[PDB]
């Protein structure tokens, strides 16, 4: 029932804004999210199923996270339109009602109910926002239509449209395919990863926390749900961390060299995906989760529409803790000991190989290797002698938000048996 | 059954080759509109009826006037203007659409199914425990996904 | 001999890195920009992997 | 239910419909003067540009109908319970009212906003 | 089964007209016949399944309804002052 308190926050707060000016509105929102989160907590252990709607452990840490990333984002944004809210709101459910079933259509329902507020949440207005956004609606529509064709096939295989039923040959497989299909483009696995790039440089920074943030984790949530085979996950995989990072190598810019890089994460995540693990999963996308988050949070402290690599730069004698901070999260994103990134990859690793594919596994070791290159690029380039930059030294709001985030990093890097020991049944 | 089924389907192929032919807009859009006048009447010889009706209603009446008034409040009747038209793409543009079809038509092919229910014609009558009911929630989420989606598009527009 | 040997095994493996780099940027040339583009690669990879699952 | 025996009454009755408009176009078509001049094809009032260049029109007509869309699927939805409603109990009545008060919350949102817009 | 059949063909002209048009509009018109596509396939395995493809198939037009009146507010907003929409008219942003 933290559903009931979505549904509730979001429909009221339509209306009150009316009569709230908009700070009221953001105060409103902001303890609305905070909230949910805590049912969430108060749950762990409790799993609650309804309709097709069904919250597991599973449903429990995605959803966690996503909610986590939502305050964050909710917190930078000051701007007095309290639809800025309102939107983000909306979108939260939508991500929670997307792990929380196994029915294709009410995912369909979720899938729409999640991305069409983000796609208004892509205008600062600024000239490339309207293309981002256009981009993103028409890519959006095209793979919605795919995801619901796929739903019909997979009924047409079946008698169900919920997941977990029996399954044919051929008919069967093609139907699993084009679930596949919408599923991954929202997680920006490659070659459905072109949006990725354009939408992170296009959109207002925190807007872009929130995304690759929260979107990626009800993405990957809802995905554990599908039975995806082998191979398909091999070539998703190989090209994802290949193109991701080969690609990412070519990026002058921050916000674009990120989104390259979390195409290949995706890709590194997907491996997760062969034994379907979600402690191993639910690990990884918590480490990854908080170190992005901050990323982004700081990328929001430099400017909302642009960052280049070399405004990064200098961050340390700015501020010592936030460029500490950034040079944490290209490590945990880098997956490197002894950080809680290492632990979710790992897991991630461990699974993979667990389920015996290893030229899979190597290749995306491999080039894993090659993002230290841009990983380091910008966590040593916080060392610099700094350019003329554009900072915003943030209310305390954001110095301790970003650095309780890598706090909570490392801790889980070095004491994973804290919370590994539940994201399973929630002991 | 294939007498006339033969023509129907026949007729909805033919109105789809036009919707994405024709580089007249409205042209195009209107033979959507024909495209799901035929589409409601198979729905009906499907046995779906009501879906048919609200087919025609909605999408037909309500979805595409909405389209028609969109590209009567813009022109951009005559889309082919200003170009990049890249025109190497065009036969690689048909040549992908083959293969979506191949693809399908493969797992579709060597499959037989028992296309025998007694569903009773879709009248909304039988629907309605369905859809309050099994698919209830599916439906309270879809009247949010409605509410969010008036609210976006106000927001989206409203200059200010 | 030997010394100017190695320096020029090292100067090598800077080729690999360009080598990596390079193909990156074509595959960072991949993208365009234009929207047709992205939607015509889009389902390119789609048949690209419904191709593999037989 | 009831027969596809009528439905084909239907189409006969828009097969008969249809031929008497054709056959009415046809009597306007052959019987008629007919002299095409560069002054009567030419739109409205005499020196003309009743229309004259306008870059395009108000989005109410837009919003109009976007509404019509969103309210029209509530209406397409609410038909469903309209006909089995004493048989779906109190609780298909309050499942109704759920997703219809979440639908007017949508039109009261955007009528304290409004449209005159 | 022709019907099944027919629905895939039908998603794949959407297809051709989406990689084709040169307009986003119309762009947008073959991604809803796709949609509509699913939409029929989903009545004949209803009719093979037992009519839940039906119920499917409605809240499926719910969505598109939906996600049409967001995605026309956006071709509105993205081309109010912009001249002639065509999608190639955006360029700048490149990897």
């Amino acid at each position: 029932m933290t559903l009931a308190i979505l549904a509730v926050f979001s429909v009221a707060l339509t209306l009150l804004g009316f009569v709230l000016p908009p700070q009221g509105v953001k105060r409103a929102t902001l303890l609305g999210l905070a909230l949910a989160l805590a049912s969430l907590l108060l749950t762990w252990g409790k799993p609650f199923a309804f309709g097709p709607y069904a919250v597991d452990g599973v449903s429990q840490v995605f959803t966690l996270l996503a909610l986590l990333g939502a305050l964050w984002t909710v917190g930078l944004v000051r701007s007095g339109r309290f639809e800025f809210y309102l939107l983000v709101l909306y979108a939260a459910l939508g991500m929670h009602l997307l792990a929380s079933t196994r029915h294709l259509l009410l995912m369909l329902v979720a899938l729409e109910a999640l991305s069409l507020p983000l796609y208004a949440l892509a205008t600062w207005r600024r000239g490339q926002g309207l293309e981002a956004a256009l981009k993103y609606f028409l890519l959006g529509a095209l793979a919605a239509a795919f995801f619901l064709y796929g739903a019909a096939l997979f009924y047409g295989a079946t008698g169900s449209l919920v997941l977990g039923a029996p399954g044919e040959g051929p008919l069967y497989a093609l139907a699993l395919g084009l679930l596949l299909v919408g599923l991954g483009f929202k997680a920006a696995l490659a070659p459905f990863h072109f949006w990725t790039p354009d939408v992170y440089q296009g959109s207002p920074t925190p807007v872009v926390l929130f995304m690759a943030t929260s979107v990626k984790a009800a993405a990957f949530a809802a995905l554990l749900r599908v039975a995806a085979p082998p191979e398909a996950l091999a070539l998703l995989v190989a090209l994802s961390v290949v193109v991701g990072n080969l690609a990412a190598l070519a990026q002058k810019e921050a916000k674009r060299l990120l989104a390259y890089s979390s195409i290949a994460h995706a890709g590194y995540m997907a491996l997760a995906l062969y034994t379907g693990n979600a402690q191993a999963l639910g690990f990884y996308l918590l480490t990854y989760v908080l170190a992005t988050g901050l990323a982004f949070a700081v990328l929001s402290q430099i400017s909302p529409d642009r960052v280049p690599l070399e405004a990064l730069r200098g961050l340390y004698r700015k501020d010592p803790l936030l460029g500490l901070a950034f040079l944490v999260a290209m490590l945990s994103l880098l997956g490197l000991p002894p950080l809680a990134g290492f632990w979710g990859k790992y897991l991630a690793f461990a699974e993979a190989a667990r389920a015996g594919a290893w030229g899979v596994l190597v290749l995306a070791l491999v080039t894993s290797a090659v993002s230290a290159y841009y990983y380091l690029g910008l966590g040593l380039a916080v060392f610099a002698r700094p350019e003329e930059t554009p900072f915003r030294p943030g209310p305390p709001w954001a110095r301790a938000a970003v650095v309780a985030a890598g706090v909570l990093l490392l801790a889980l890097g070095l004491l994973p048996g804290l919370v590994l020991p539940a994201l399973a049944a929630g002991g | 059954m294939s007498l006339l089924e033969g023509l129907a389907l026949f007729l909805l192929l033919l109105s789809g080759v036009l919707v994405v032919t024709l580089r007249n807009a409205i042209h195009a859009a209107l033979a959507l509109i024909l495209n799901f006048l035929v589409l409601a009447g198979v729905y009906v010889a499907l046995d779906a009826r009501f879906l048919g009706f609200i087919q025609v209603i909605v999408y037909a009446g309500a979805i595409v006037v909405l389209f028609l008034f969109v590209i009567m409040l813009l022109f951009a009747a005559q889309g082919e203007i200003g170009f990049d038209p890249l025109v190497r793409s065009r036969p690689l543009a048909a040549l992908l659409a083959l293969g979506v079809a191949g693809i399908l038509a493969a797992g579709l092919w060597g499959l037989d199914l028992a296309f025998t229910q007694d569903l009773k014609g879709g009248l909304p009558q039988a629907l309605g425990p369905l859809l309050y009911g099994d698919w209830l929630f599916v439906l309270l989420a879809v009247g949010f996904l409605l509410m969010a989606a008036t609210v976006v598009a106000v927001a989206l527009v409203e200059p200010g | 001999a030997l010394f100017y040997g190695d320096r020029g095994l090292l100067s090598g493996y800077f080729g690999l890195g360009g080598a990596a780099r390079s193909l990156g940027q074509g595959l960072a040339r991949l993208q365009t920009g234009y929207l047709r583009v992205y939607a015509l690669l889009f389902v390119l990879g789609a048949l690209l992997l419904l191709g593999v699952m037989r | 239910m009831a027969p596809i025996q009528e439905y084909v009454g239907t189409l006969i009755y828009v097969g008969v419909a249809l031929f008497i408009g054709v056959a009415a176009l046809l009597v306007g078509a052959l019987l008629g003067p007919k002299k095409p001049g560069r002054a009567k094809l030419m739109p409205y009032e005499s020196g003309n540009d009743p229309a004259g260049e306008v870059k395009r029109f108000p989005v109410h007509f837009y919003v109009v109908a976007m509404l019509f869309i969103l309210f029209d699927v509530e209406v397409a939805f609410l038909w469903p319970y309209a006909v089995s409603a004493g048989g779906l109990g109190l609780y298909g009545f309050l499942g109704v009212l759920a997703f219809t008060l979440l639908l007017f919350v949508g039109f009261l949102y955007e009528w304290w906003k409004g449209v005159m817009r | 089964m022709s019907y099944l059949l027919t629905s895939a063909l039908l998603f794949a002209l959407g297809v051709y007209g989406v990689l084709t048009r040169r307009t986003a509009i119309l762009v947008f018109l073959s991604i809803e016949l796709m949609l509509n596509a699913a939409n029929l396939s989903l009545v004949g395995f209803a009719r093979a399944y037992g009519l839940d493809g039906q119920v499917a198939a409605l809240m499926v037009i719910a969505v598109a309804a939906a996600e049409v009146a967001v995605g026309l507010g956006l071709i509105v907003a993205i081309f109010r002052h912009r001249e002639s929409t065509a999608v190639d008219d955006l360029s700048e942003l490149r990897g």
